[PDB]
RNA sequence: GGCACUAUGGGCGCAGCGUCAAUGACGCUGCCGGUACAGGCCAGACAAGAAACACUUGUCUGAUAUAGUGCC
């Protein structure tokens, strides 16, 4: 039960510059195991990286990262690392270190991981988002309710908030993934479905909310007419 | 060579109950120098099998591995509700290391049609000189469906982009954002901006449209 | 790769010197090439050590091998 790996030091990197992952263990002593970094791009799946070896210290990389990445453990501090070096726009993930198990327990099975830190490169300044109503009307009702929304459009990085009215609308709410657009900016919207007469009775403002920008936007959404 | 890991089905919507097979094939052979993974989203990877048929300590014993050459399959007897996530093949017979490219297992329900709703581009985003025009699909199933932008019955391809939701905790239906983008000039060059949806639960693809400057 | 044929500087002939090459091959002599037992040692294989490689320690293959050719 009492196994822990804690990555630390991730962050923003503009292509071409360097980040060091830390890794963490407690629970066992680092040395007689060997110890990867696993990365996952957003929304992709996992991709294997590195690997350092129990006594021998040899060191595994794979072809995406050859030549650019170090990794490294400290035996004194029980902790791996993973230095990375011209750093690229693919590179941007979240990066696991695991443990692989003891041979007999677990074969080379990876039996604990780190909780990941993100690792996000881009050569995108900080810029808070537009938001542009989606303003409900028809050919935005299908009968008793209405689709109505945000465009949240044009902010980097990730993430935002986005509620409705302060809060207190929830249920039928969708808020999107982000789309990471070609400028290198991310991108999305939110709809929420009401009853449609409720369009003339309740006013419905999107609460869009950019920490890393530090903005804060309402945009009363109202309907189109005629 | 590098090792090559693919898996079969990308995803499975089964429910509750369901006897499920996942089949991961690797280009050469690796012994049984297999491990499996269960990820769930936001969260990190659980070992469920090693050594490609050794149940890991712990996991439930609805899990089991199993090998025939290279082929590896991931079987889980009767389907549980906290199954539903991502599962990994991994080959760790020689450096470098390689992961199948992921299951997603889904919840089996009923066939439901997408409302569709289109929305013109805001008189402020006009302003800004670009025009994004979106459409969404709500709460349908399956997750497969073909959104078609057409600006005066022109096809477009490489000016949308999709988003999708997960899979409804409630409905356990999803939702589908398509956003057209163009220039302010390119979208005063023309009058008429379509949405095709086109979708199992449907009889025939229905779009919805607007003509630039309607009331 | 397997088979069949054929041949067989110790699995470790070197003073070695080169060369390719990033380390085994290759080439070039020169001695010695007699015979066998070696010791020792090395390499491959495997196993275990908290252990993919490396290491340690254990057995095992090193004419059941090695090589040229022929053949599918």
């Amino acid at each position: 039960s009492e196994v822990q790996l804690v990555e630390s030091g991730g962050g923003l990197v503009q292509p071409g510059g360097s980040l060091r992952l830390s890794c963490a263990a407690s629970g066992f002593y680092i040395s007689y195991s060997s110890i990867h970094w696993v990365r996952q791009a957003p929304g992709k799946g996992l991709e294997w990286v590195a690997s350092i070896s129990p006594y021998s210290g040899s060191t595994y990389y794979a072809d995406s990262v050859k030549g650019r990445f170090t990794i490294s453990a400290d035996t004194s501090k029980n902790t791996a690392y993973l230095q990375m070096n011209s750093l690229r726009a693919e590179d941007t993930a979240v990066y696991y270190c695991a443990r692989q198990g003891y041979r007999r327990r677990s074969g080379r099975g990876f039996d604990y991981w780190g909780q990941g830190t993100l690792v996000t490169v881009s050569s995108a300044s900080t810029k808070g988002p537009s938001v542009f109503p989606l303003a409900p009307s028809s050919k935005s009702t299908s009968g008793g309710t209405a689709a109505l929304g945000c465009l949240v459009k044009d902010y980097f990085p990730e993430p935002v908030t986005v509620s409705w009215n302060s809060g207190a609308l929830t249920s039928g709410v969708h808020t999107f993934p982000a789309v990471l657009q070609s400028s290198g900016l991310y991108s999305l919207s939110s709809v929420v479905t009401v009853p449609s007469s409720s369009l003339g009775t309740q006013t419905y403002i999107c609460n869009v909310n950019h920490k890393p920008s530090n903005t804060k936007v309402d945009k009363k959404v109202e309907p189109k007419s005629c | 060579s590098d090792i090559q890991m693919t898996q079969s089905p990308s995803s499975l919507s089964a429910s509750v109950g369901d006897r499920v097979t996942i089949t991961c094939r690797a280009s050469q052979s690796v012994s049984s120098a297999v491990a499996w993974y269960q990820q769930k989203p936001g969260k990190a990877p659980k070992l469920l099998i090693y050594s490609a048929s050794s149940l890991y300590s712990g996991v439930p014993s609805r899990f089991s591995g199993s090998r025939s050459g290279t082929d590896f399959t991931l079987t889980i007897s009767s389907l549980q509700p906290e199954d539903f996530a991502t599962y990994y093949c991994q080959q760790s017979y020689s450096f470098p290391s390689t992961f199948g490219q992921g299951t997603k297992v889904e919840i089996k329900r009923t066939v439901a049609a997408p409302s569709v709703f289109i929305f013109p581009p805001s008189d402020e985003q006009l302003k800004s000189g670009t025009a994004s025009v979106v459409c969404l699909l709500n709460n349908f199933y399956p997750r497969e469906a073909k959104v078609q932008w057409k600006v005066d019955n022109a096809l477009q391809s490489g000016n949308s982009q999709e988003s999708v939701t997960e899979q409804d905790s409630k409905d356990s239906t999803y939702s589908l954002s398509s956003t057209l983008t163009l220039s302010k000039a390119d979208y005063e060059k023309h009058k008429v901006y379509a949405c095709e949806v086109t979708h199992q639960g449907l009889s025939s693809p229905v779009t919805k449209s607007f003509n630039r400057g309607e009331c």
